[PDB]
């Protein structure tokens, strides 16, 4: 699934809407390990 | 035409009504492969219309060779290969 | 002209005069959503 | 086939049977000559018509002058604090307190009341502090809304000053032109809120003066898209800002000029018609070029009529455009050269044209100009067109101070049908001096008090009098503000096919029965003069069908204070009533111990009318717990009852006196006869007996006596009246309740002719089969009929089931070929206040045609032959003496194979009448003589353009 979408960044799709929905302020899937209470974490300023 | 015919018809629809169930449509699993209702009052059935008003569709030669062409243009080609996504299984459709 | 099917929304890629359709071309000649475009002047003149 | 003279002597001999067995075990003439052997604990009191109706014309006169003192005393302290305003525009230490209504802060700070349990109230309320109620589109906290929040807090001394002097006042209400509502006592708000108290009805009418509203519709091709559903949503929400005392048409131009109706001229724009434009409005469509000179040529000639009735006050085009290029001068100057119509212009929709010319269209014709571009800007925008309209009524000053009083509707904070007086508030800051006169030409809002058709109800009591009497109030547009028929529903349009914020507006005429003299009536009502008239009337049972003629009078006078004009119906029969007159005790008590319960087997089962006999004693609506509280009460209560009045209470006592005196005296003599399955008797006073303890479960009757049907039924007649049970198993009524027949017992005192209750017999309908008999045939059918055409005795077995039922439903050939000889007529009626069953395109209100027949020639005997075609069948029909029953004879249905469709005597949904023919020829209305409109001290100077 990461080199399907990273091929669709190479065509050039919409990178930069995947980009604004990899921001800091995004929810964390249930299945992921986190502290009770910090539900919107994962996402970085490393995106751009 | 060989593989993805008449398989874009399967929405998630209302509870013995005529209604969409959602803002925007995306094909249910035609055979039980692909995407199902997860909503607690939803089912699936035929009749629907289509992902863009019935336009892009491989259900005849004309409207194949217009997706194809869509497709070649690198404009829009990931729409149709999650709405095949949604149709049938994860398998088969990537290849194409 | 055309292009007020809708009813329920106002579309911006439109041919409605000289400068609006220049910009229409333009944006189909950078290949950008030209299929939307396509899309809405196919239901202009009856959709499918 | 039997001859003429044979049949007489067939219902000859049934008619003594019956007649002599309901006369002998009812005890018509025993109870008669029980409340004439007394004749000393009662007298005989004249109910005169004139004084009746002026004294409770008086008393809803006086009650008014209560609502118009709270109202201007509202009004003068709400300028006066207003005036006294510093606009404040920092709200963060000094803090606005207020209690919001819905709820579970930059400036404000929150009021958590107790919210006790109130009567006269179907809610919690708080008598401590007003509540208020801010729309969800407008935000709280802005500056606008919290220097409205402030000054508006000295609202609450008056509030609670005003329910002070009046303990029984209703919501006292001021709705803010910035939007929001103060209203007291504080009460919790009622999916979403979609309230607005600018939209209200009552908030409307004190706006502004009545107008002659005209819509231009831009249909051209430009239109088309979602501006075009933009200007459909928008014509819509501006049609629910006009009330009965506006006249609005609606055109549309595209290169030519034409109506989007049938209308062709204005018209009364009540429920009816605005239901027509609405959607007649809904199905335009844009095409073509436009042409603004024809266009306004159409709606400046539709406004120069004066053929038909119009409201002779503000006459106003409301232009439905996008933009444009042409200004139309010559037009405006050939037209309205001295600027006497104004023009609203509007802008909708997201375009990029000319907004020049529709922006000065309106600043030239002393209008407004208003802009659309979205869904979310037509319910505000469409409300707006108001403030223009209020400039002439604020320069007029104390002159233009006066109360109106709206339709009857439906509170918004459920408390069921009522009317309200309103009050317009101005802003005079800087008017001792006379020096700013620019944000002073608006109104501050409309202060309402609200009065319940309940109170209105008590000032006009029915119990002095025969069921068949009532009072009806009568408004100058027609509509009915008080009246028996008057039901707390909306009143529906058309059939509902799907795949209450309307008044309740009722017209007489569509009240009752319609007749010629009812409409001369009516005109007389309207304008407003004393008079009387006595005529002889044909009149509709409380079951909706029965139809029988009666003489009544009708006196109806003017109320002082307000338009309305009280009326009074009065039958004869009932010009005089029965006083009960005893204060002794052990004579009183000894009828009070008849009502126990307990006896419910000597004096057989008893019930109790719910009337309003004491103030503590409260209705329960089940005649089980209500006739327990009530012995209790009669047994614990001092007999001076300092509260509780003692009309009702020596009334029903003595006739538990006199019912009991029937059934021990007479009914215990007789245990049990074979034709009789029960023996009922229903009195004024309000107690039913039953003797059967057991019947007393089978009564299926109202226990209040004047809302019985059979009981109105008896009194109208002078004979026998069988009342039909009702069919498809409502209730067992079909073997094990039989055939009711009752008869109204009349009482002649000093001369005077009195029909104080009504006594009867429930007949064993298997009892009566045999004696019918003395089966099944073939040959021959033979069936009885009563007065509306149900069967009620038959002798084809399948015929006997389907008992209670109308005759044109099993046999339709004959039934129709009965009302073309002219024995049975019928008159068709609509049913506004009813709902039913929605059909392809719950329940939604509706409007239904209801049938009633009943007998139209006087003559006995009826012989005929009918013609089905390829066929011939004979019958003869006899009618028996002094009862409703008619006798026929004919021949088998199987004789001749024919069976046309069937007839029905039932709700229908209908959606008559068709309102595009009665424009042509309105109901008469009378109209506000006061106008507010071309004031010279206008400014006019500003319209949406110039700050736009
Ligand atoms: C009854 O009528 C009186 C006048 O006859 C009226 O009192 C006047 O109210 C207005 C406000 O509607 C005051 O206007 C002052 O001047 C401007 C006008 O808005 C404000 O300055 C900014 O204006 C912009 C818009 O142009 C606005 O968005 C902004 O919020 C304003 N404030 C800023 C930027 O800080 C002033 O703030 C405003 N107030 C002042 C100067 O105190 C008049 O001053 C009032 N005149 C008098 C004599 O009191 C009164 O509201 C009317 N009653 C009702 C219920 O409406
Ligand atoms: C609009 O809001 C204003 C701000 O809250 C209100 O003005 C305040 O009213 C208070 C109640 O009277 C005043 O308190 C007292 O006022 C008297 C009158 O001069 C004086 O004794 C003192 O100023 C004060 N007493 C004390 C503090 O013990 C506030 O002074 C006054 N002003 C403020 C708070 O800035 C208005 O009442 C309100 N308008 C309406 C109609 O309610
Ligand atoms: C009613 O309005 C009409 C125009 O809408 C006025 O014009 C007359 O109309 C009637 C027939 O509709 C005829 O008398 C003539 O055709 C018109 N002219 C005149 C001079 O009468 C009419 O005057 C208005 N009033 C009446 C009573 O018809
Ligand atoms: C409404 O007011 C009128 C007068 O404006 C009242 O007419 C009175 O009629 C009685 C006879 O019925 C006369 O004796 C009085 O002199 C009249 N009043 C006056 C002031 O002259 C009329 O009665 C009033 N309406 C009601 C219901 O009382
Ligand atoms: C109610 O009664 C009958 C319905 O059958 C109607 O009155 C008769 O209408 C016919 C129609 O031409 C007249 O010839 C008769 O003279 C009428 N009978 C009368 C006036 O007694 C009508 O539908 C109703 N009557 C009303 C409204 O007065
Ligand atoms: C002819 C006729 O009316 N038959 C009725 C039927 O309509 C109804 O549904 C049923 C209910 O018990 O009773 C019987
Ligand atoms: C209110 O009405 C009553 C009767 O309806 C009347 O007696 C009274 O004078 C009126 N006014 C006040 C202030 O009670
Ligand atoms: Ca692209
Ligand atoms: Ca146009």
């Amino acid at each position: 699934q990461a080199v399907l979408l990273l091929f669709r960044c190479a065509t050039g799709e919409a990178w930069q809407e995947i980009m604004l929905a990899c921001l800091p302020g995004k929810l964390c899937d249930p299945e992921s390990d986190y502290n009770p209470g910090e539900e919107y974490t994962c996402g970085s300023n490393f995106a751009i | 035409l060989e593989l993805f015919i008449g398989k874009m018809h399967k929405t998630c629809f209302f509870a013995d009504s005529d209604i969409v169930a959602e803002e925007d449509p995306a094909p249910c699993a035609f055979s039980g492969n692909g995407r199902q209702c997860t909503a607690n009052g939803t089912e699936c059935r035929s009749g629907w219309v289509g992902p863009n008003g019935g336009i892009t569709n491989f259900d005849n030669f004309a409207f194949a060779m217009l997706t194809v062409f869509q497709c070649i243009t690198m404009e829009g080609w990931t729409d149709v290969l999650y709405w095949m996504n949604d149709a049938m299984g994860f398998e088969l459709p990537w290849v194409y | 002209g055309k292009f007020n099917f809708d009813e329920t929304q106002t579309k911006r890629s439109t041919f409605d005069n000289f400068p609006q359709a220049l910009l229409t071309v333009f944006q189909i000649l950078t290949g950008e959503d030209w299929n939307a475009v396509m899309y809405d002047g196919i239901m202009a003149y009856g959709g499918p | 086939f039997p001859s003429a003279v044979t049949i007489k002597s067939w219902v000859d001999k049934m008619q003594e049977d019956l007649v002599t067995l309901a006369k002998t075990a009812s005890g018509v003439n025993q109870l008669v000559d029980i409340y004439e052997k007394y004749q000393d604990l009662y007298t005989v009191e004249p109910n005169n018509a004139r004084q009746l109706v002026e004294i409770a014309a008086r008393d809803i006169e006086k009650l008014l002058s209560n609502r118009s003192k709270a109202l201007v005393r509202l009004a003068l302290e709400a300028e006066k604090v207003q005036a006294a305003h510093q606009w404040r525009e920092d709200f963060a230490s000094n803090e606005v307190v207020y209690y919001n209504a819905k709820d579970d802060e930059p400036g404000s700070q929150r009021i958590k009341p107790v919210f006790i349990e109130d009567a006269n109230f179907g809610r919690q309320i708080s008598y401590q502090h007003a509540a208020v109620h801010i729309p969800t589109d407008i935000y709280e906290g802005s500056t606008i809304v919290l220097n409205e929040l402030n000054w508006t807090s000295a609202l609450d001394e008056v509030f609670k000053k005003n329910r002070e002097e009046d303990p029984s006042l209703l919501w006292q209400v001021f709705g803010s032109a910035t939007g929001l509502a103060r209203y007291y006592p504080a009460s919790p708000w009622v999916k979403i809120d979609l309230y607005d108290v600018r939209r209200r009805p009552w908030y409307i009418q004190g706006a502004a003066s009545p107008k002659d509203m005209l819509i231009l519709v831009d249909v051209s091709g430009s239109v088309s898209g979602l501006t075009l559903k933009l200007i459909r949503t928008s014509v819509s929400e501006m049609l629910e800002t006009l009330s009965d005392d506006d006249f609005v048409n609606v055109a549309s131009f595209n290169s030519n000029a034409q109506d989007v109706s049938c209308f062709q001229h204005l018209v009364q724009a009540n429920v009816r018609n605005k239901k027509v434009l609405k959607d007649a409005v809904n199905n335009i469509t844009a095409k073509g070029i436009t042409d603004y000179k024809k266009g306004f040529s159409f709606a400046f000639e539709q406004l120069l009529n004066y053929n038909v009735s119009r409201a002779n006050c503000n006459k106003i085009i409301m232009l439905f455009t996008d933009g444009g290029e042409e200004r139309a001068q010559e037009i405006f100057n050939k037209y309205n050269k001295d600027k006497k119509v104004r023009v609203f212009t509007f802008s909708v929709g997201q375009h990029n044209y000319d907004r020049g010319p529709i922006q000065w269209m309106a600043c030239e014709n002393k209008g407004y100009y208003y802009e659309i571009p979205s869904i979310g800007a037509i319910r505000i925008n469409t409300q707006e067109y108001l403030d223009v309209l209020g400039r002439p009524m604020v320069l007029a000053g104390d002159k233009a101070k006066q109360v109106q009083w709206t339709n009857v509707y439906l509170d918004a904070l459920e408390l069921g049908l009522v009317i309200t007086g309103t009050l317009p508030v101005f802003n005079i800051t800087g008017q001792f001096e006379n020096k700013t006169n620019l944000k002073n030409q608006l109104i501050l809002g409309v202060m309402g008090v609200d009065v319940s058709l309940e109170d209105i109800k008590r000032l006009t009591p029915r119990f002095t009098l025969c069921p068949n009497g009532y009072y009806f109030a009568i408004d100058p547009n027609g509509y009915v503000l008080l009246h028996p028929n008057l039901q707390p529903k909306p009143i529906g349009v058309g059939i509902p096919t799907i795949n209450s914020q309307e008044p309740v507006t009722l017209d007489f005429l569509d009240a009752e029965l319609e007749n010629d003299i009812k409409v001369e009536i009516r005109n007389k009502m309207i304008d407003g003069e004393s008079g009387e008239k006595t005529f002889r009337t044909l009149v509709k049972s409380q079951d909706e069908r029965y139809i029988d003629k009666g003489n009544r009078t009708y006196t109806w006078t003017p109320v002082n204070g307000t338009d309305y004009s009280l009326a009074l119906v009065l039958p004869t029969y009932s010009f005089y009533y029965i006083k009960a007159k005893l204060e002794e005790t052990i004579t009183q008590a000894r009828y009070s111990e008849t009502l126990k319960p307990d006896n419910f087997e000597e004096s057989g089962y008893t019930f109790i009318a719910p009337r309003d006999y004491c103030n503590d004693l409260k209705i329960s609506d089940n005649n089980t717990e209500f006739l327990l509280n009530f012995n209790e009460f009669i047994d614990r209560k001092t007999p001076n009852n300092p509260s509780c009045n003692a009309d009702l209470i020596n009334r029903v006592l003595l006739d538990a006196g006199f019912t009991n005196e029937l059934v021990q005296n007479y009914w215990s003599k007789q245990k049990n006869i074979k034709g009789v399955k029960a023996r009922f008797v229903v009195t004024d006073g309000g107690i039913t007996r039953v003797y059967p303890k057991e019947a007393g479960e089978n009564w299926q009757e109202n226990p209040e006596t004047y809302e019985d049907s059979f009981y109105k039924r008896s009194l109208d007649n002078d004979n026998y009246v069988f009342t039909a049970p009702y069919f498809n198993k409502s209730g067992p009524g079909a073997y094990e309740s039989g055939i009711m027949v009752s008869k109204a017992v009349e009482i002649y005192i000093q001369g005077k002719l009195l029909k104080p209750a009504v006594v009867g017999i429930k007949i064993d309908v298997n009892s009566w089969i045999e004696n019918f008999t003395k089966r099944n045939s073939d040959v021959m059918d033979c069936v009885i009929l009563d007065d509306g055409g149900f069967l009620l005795m038959a002798n084809h077995d399948d015929y006997t089931n389907q008992i209670g039922r109308f005759f044109g439903e099993i046999d339709p050939s004959l039934m129709r070929h009965l009302v073309n000889i002219s024995v049975y007529a019928f008159n068709k009626s609509y049913d506004y206040q009813s709902v039913c069953e929605p059909g392809a395109a719950s329940k939604q209100s509706c409007i239904t045609e209801q049938t009633q027949y009943f007998f139209d020639n006087d003559s006995k005997s009826f012989s005929g032959v009918l013609d089905c075609g390829n066929c011939s069948r004979i019958f003869h029909g006899e009618k028996l003496m002094n009862t409703n029953l008619i006798f026929i004879m004919v021949e088998s249905k199987g004789t001749c194979p024919c069976d046309t469709r069937l007839l029905i005597q039932a709700e229908q949904t209908s959606d008559g009448p068709n309102p595009c023919d009665m424009v042509k020829q309105p109901r008469y209305r009378k109209g506000p003589d006061v106008c507010f409109d071309n004031n010279v001290l206008e400014d006019y100077t500003d319209c949406g353009g110039v700050s736009g």
